[PDB]
């Protein structure tokens, strides 16, 4: 009967807001664990969808009947080893306070992961020794190329200038370690955690901790896949994130993607009747345009929740609705090491396969710009620095203008390419 | 060779140069470039650098681009380069070209509008002085960045619907004034009252409309910004009094924005249709970039209908950004937006084509003036302009970047007779705003009335 949306995450709240605007005479329920009194909040977490009976039951034991249901349960932090008190992974504001408390009392903290959480934390935290170990050859393999890593890593040497946290939780807490030494960091490439040894296990085996990374009896010691073993007061495992499919998959035969998300069609339908999904829980199975890709984020979640609400409204009106332009081109504009990072289309030339070419213009400690052109037509580009050319690169990508005549000079310093295609 | 190209080029007057016919394979009329002694050195260096480059591909020198526009069917007056002239797709940036709408062989060029449509600037006066705002400038900046959406991938706070978008595309500022996001004084102090009567929303492509629905009420990336400024100097006290700048240190705000996505899609849709028509109607053009359609042909009518729609959309975006700016000031200085005197000095566009009445060769004709990088500057007694500026002259708003001071000018009779009332828009993102405006004044095509220094920049 009443429309139901699951999650106080950006996708769920934005889906519920838009859906409430489309049907102001009917109520929407945002189940989760004002400006629109049409939306009520249940404040509880569901344990089982019942797709055959069209029902949801929460931890309250309350049963709900849905005409449409949008699943937006977000995603759990994956961990190197769950259950250990010395592992942390950021998920929610409660976990950010726990991280604050542990961090405000400690030194010698290890971070494992080359993903977005680690990329923020290595710049936000100061006054702890940061041991960094990454499974890849260079920093930021998810969001950057090898040449991009060399620009942003050279910045790392210099001194600092119940919904899940969104684009900028790092402003709402103060993160200073006891040492008070700004940006003392070491990076270990190709490494993975072999095992986690508590102090007691280390004492029994009589192994020796590697010396502090450079140009004492710690609580926990972690061994790498290399010959070097290091201790810490606690360890931050970024490890990526896994969709919260576990509490929903029980008892109903959802089709799951290779990333474990609920597969969704072009109208966001989950391959079960009447059930939609948006944000990290969903996985995009429709025919992708050449310059789009799905990476879990705040911007894509906001867009997916909007589109899901539009598609749900379409099915109730019986009307046909076309796909929203936000799925035509991927763009993410964000901050890493106090540098703007706008990645447009196939920024790392992903899915181009054999056919692609690279044009790069960069000034040391100023800006790094790279252009990916598969056939003389720009599929994607990486923009880093204070450059304001992001609209121009966006437009050239969605036009597919043949830039072959403009040659290698499309990124020459003296030509105002932004003015040229304004 | 450089010395061979030089034979086509001579000096008309202290601040203007001529491009004689034959500089490019076909030329209907001569070219002219308006320059100061300094910005001239740079305009010639572009041509010489291109000459040293054997078989050079793309990014042709600005002077050659002026000549390729002189090759176009129907050019009625000198192809003229304003001081801001620099490399631009098809037409060189700063170029005015005018074509007689009554001549049977005529041309509409998308490159002679730009890829955006109706990029412009809207200055707003405020009774507060620099000393009222300077202690709270950081609060006002955050309030503006909170109120005004900025940057790529951004989404507008103002609700937008497809029907209301089509109304705004057909109705321009009148739509914003009716909605409650603008005031009747905003309609008056606006170029053409912010209205394009030839606009047809049904001409705009569906993809352009898809780009338009979410982008409305957002500045975007690039040179689109809103900036808070304070008056530095008053060169024409009568003009300042007429526009409500009474004393130096008074606060104002510039909103530079235009068509976002809708324009680029409309322009690129036109270039594809023109490529078919150029072979059909035998429009022969010296560069492939210079797409061209006869005004009589459906392609020329279609782009001119689209251009007008994108202009109405761009004007609505400027009015929305103005509405948001007034709210941000009202919160920070704790009082009603009208009690702070947030009225508009002017609104003017630097990338549009318009049909205008000009007397050419002693006989008045209705001409389509293609100007990109160029702002309208109608003479002190022109009948079309605002009643308040019907004596002083239509204000020209000239926008800086990187903290360089902006200038507010006015239109002149000499500029009307020589340039069809065309003046600079702004400095290249090495030719300073100051050099460019000093030439437009020294050549008598503009009259500096105010000077302004930015203090807060709301970019993306
Ligand atoms: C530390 C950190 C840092 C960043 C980011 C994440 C994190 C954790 N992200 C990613 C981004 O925050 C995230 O991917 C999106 O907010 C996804 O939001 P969802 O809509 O999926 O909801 P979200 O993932 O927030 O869903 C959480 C909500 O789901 C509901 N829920 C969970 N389990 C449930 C159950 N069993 N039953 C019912 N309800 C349940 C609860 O209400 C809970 O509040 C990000 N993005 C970005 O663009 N820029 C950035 O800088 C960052 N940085
Ligand atoms: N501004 C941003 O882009 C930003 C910042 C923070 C978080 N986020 C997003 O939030 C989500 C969570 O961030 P995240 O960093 O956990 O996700 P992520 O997907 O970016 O992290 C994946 C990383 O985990 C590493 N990894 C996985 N298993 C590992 C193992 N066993 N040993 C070592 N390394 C291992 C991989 O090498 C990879 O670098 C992501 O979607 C991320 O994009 C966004
Ligand atoms: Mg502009
Ligand atoms: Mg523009």
């Amino acid at each position: 009967g009443k429309f139901v949306v699951v999650g106080g995450g950006i996708a769920g709240v934005t889906c519920a807001e838009q859906l409430a605007t489309h049907f102001p005479s009917e109520d929407i329920l945002l189940v989760t664990a004002k400006r629109f009194p049409n939306i009520k909040v249940i404040e509880s977490g569901v344990k089982q969808l019942k797709s055959e009976e069209h029902c949801i039951v929460t931890e309250d034991g309350n049963q709900h009947v849905y005409k449409k249901l949008c699943l937006c349960a977000g995603a759990k932090p994956k961990l190197i080893c769950e259950g250990n008190p010395y592992v942390l992974g950021i998920r929610d504001t409660d976990s950010a306070q726990e991280f604050q408390k542990q961090l405000t009392k400690a030194k010698r903290i290890m971070i494992i992961g080359n993903g977005g959480i680690a990329l923020e934390l290595v710049y936000e935290i100061e006054g702890c020794e940061v041991i960094w170990a990454i499974k890849d050859k260079a920093i930021g393999n998810t969001f950057f190329d090898a040449g991009a890593a060399e620009f942003l890593t050279s910045k790392l040497i210099a001194e600092k200038s119940g919904s899940a946290l969104g684009p900028d939780w790092h402003e709402g807490l103060n993160l200073k370690g006891t040492k008070e030494f700004s940006h003392k960091i070491h990076l270990e490439t190709m490494c993975e955690v072999k095992k986690i040894y508590l102090q007691d296990e280390f004492r029994i085996l009589k192994k020796k901790s590697f010396t502090f990374p450079r140009d004492e009896m710690w609580p926990v010691y972690v061994e790498l896949t290399n010959e070097k073993i290091y201790g810490c007061d606690f360890i931050v495992s970024a490890t990526g994130v896994t969709p919260n499919v576990e509490p929903f998959l029980h008892g109903n035969s959802f089709d799951l993607g290779e990333d474990g998300g609920l597969k969704v069609d072009d109208h966001m339908h989950t391959s079960l009747p009447d059930i939609y999904a948006a944000g990290d829980i969903c996985t995009t199975s429709w025919q992708l345009s050449p310059v789009w890709q799905q990476m879990r984020l705040w911007t894509q979640a906001r867009q997916m929740g909007w589109y899901a609400a539009k598609c749900m409204a379409a099915a109730s009106s019986g009307d046909s609705i076309d796909m929203d332009f936000s799925f035509e081109l991927f763009a993410h504009v964000t901050k890493f090491f106090n540098y703007k990072v706008v990645l447009l289309g196939k920024y790392n030339a992903q899915g181009l396969g054999s056919d692609h070419e690279l044009m790069l213009r960069c000034t040391k400690g100023r800006e790094y710009i790279k252009v990916v052109m598969q056939n003389g037509r720009m599929m994607g580009a990486v923009l880093i620095g204070e450059t304001d050319l992001e609209e121009t690169f966006e437009n050239l990508i969605l036009n597919q203008m043949n830039l072959s005549s403009y040659g290698e000079d499309l990124l020459d310093p003296n030509i105002d390419i932004e003015d040229y295609f304004d | 060779s450089y010395n061979d190209e030089l034979q086509f080029l001579e000096k008309i007057n202290k601040n203007c140069w001529r491009i004689k016919k034959g500089f490019v394979p076909n030329m209907q009329v001569e070219g002219v470039f308006y320059v100061n002694d300094a910005l001239e050195k740079l305009m010639f260096e572009e041509l010489r650098n291109a000459c040293r480059g054997g078989g050079v591909g793309g990014f042709l020198p600005a002077m050659k681009q002026i000549g390729n526009v002189a090759a176009l069917p129907g050019i009625v007056h000198r192809s003229i380069g304003l001081p801001d002239v620099h490399s631009g797709y098809g037409f060189a940036i700063g170029n005015m070209a005018a074509f007689d709408m009554n001549d049977p062989e005529a041309v509409v060029s998308p490159g002679g509008v730009g890829f955006d449509i109706n990029c412009g600037v809207r200055l707003l006066r405020t009774n507060l002085d620099e000393s009222d705002v300077q202690p709270v400038k950081e609060q006002l900046a955050q309030a503006m960045f909170d109120h005004i959406p900025v940057g790529v991938g951004s989404k507008g706070v103002i609700p937008m619907n497809a029907k209301d978008l089509e109304e705004a595309l057909e109705m321009g500022v009148d739509w914003s004034l009716r909605e409650g996001y603008a005031w009747a004084e905003d309609k008056e102090h606006c170029e053409e009252y912010g209205r394009m009567l030839q606009a047809d929303p049904n001409k705009v492509s569906a993809r352009a409309k898809k780009r338009g629905l979410p982008q409305l009420g957002t500045l975007g990336a690039g040179n689109h910004y809103a900036e808070i400024q304070v008056v530095d100097e008053i060169f024409n006290e009568y003009a300042a009094k007429k526009m409500g700048i009474d004393h130096k240190g008074q606060v104002c705000v510039m909103i530079h924005s235009g068509s976002r996505g809708l324009g680029h899609q409309v322009a690129t849709d036109a270039l594809v249709a023109m490529e078919k028509a150029m072979k059909r109607d035998k429009i022969i053009v010296n560069d492939r970039q210079l797409a061209c359609a006869r005004i009589a042909s459906p392609e020329g009518q279609d782009y001119l209908k689209g251009m007008a729609a994108a202009g109405n959309y761009a004007w609505v975006n400027r009015s929305s950004m103005t509405f948001l700016t007034r709210q941000a000031f009202a919160k920070v200085f704790n009082t009603t937006p009208d009690d702070l005197d947030l009225h508009v000095i002017y609104d003017v566009s630097h990338n549009i084509a318009k049909v205008e009445q000009h007397v050419v060769d002693g006989k008045e004709r209705t001409l389509l003036v293609h100007r990109k990088g160029s702002t309208r500057a109608f003479p002190p007694h022109h009948p079309l302009i605002a009643v308040d500026y019907q004596l002083t002259g239509q204000p020209v708003l000239i926008g800086g970047t990187m903290g360089t001071c902006s200038y507010v000018l006015t239109g002149t009779e000499q500029g009307m007779t020589e340039t069809f009332g065309t003046t600079c828009h702004g400095a290249g993102r090495y030719k300073n705003v100051t050099d460019v405006v000093n030439t437009c004044h020294d050549a008598g095509i503009s009259k500096k009335a105010i000077k302004l220094r930015p203090i807060a920049v709301i970019k993306g």
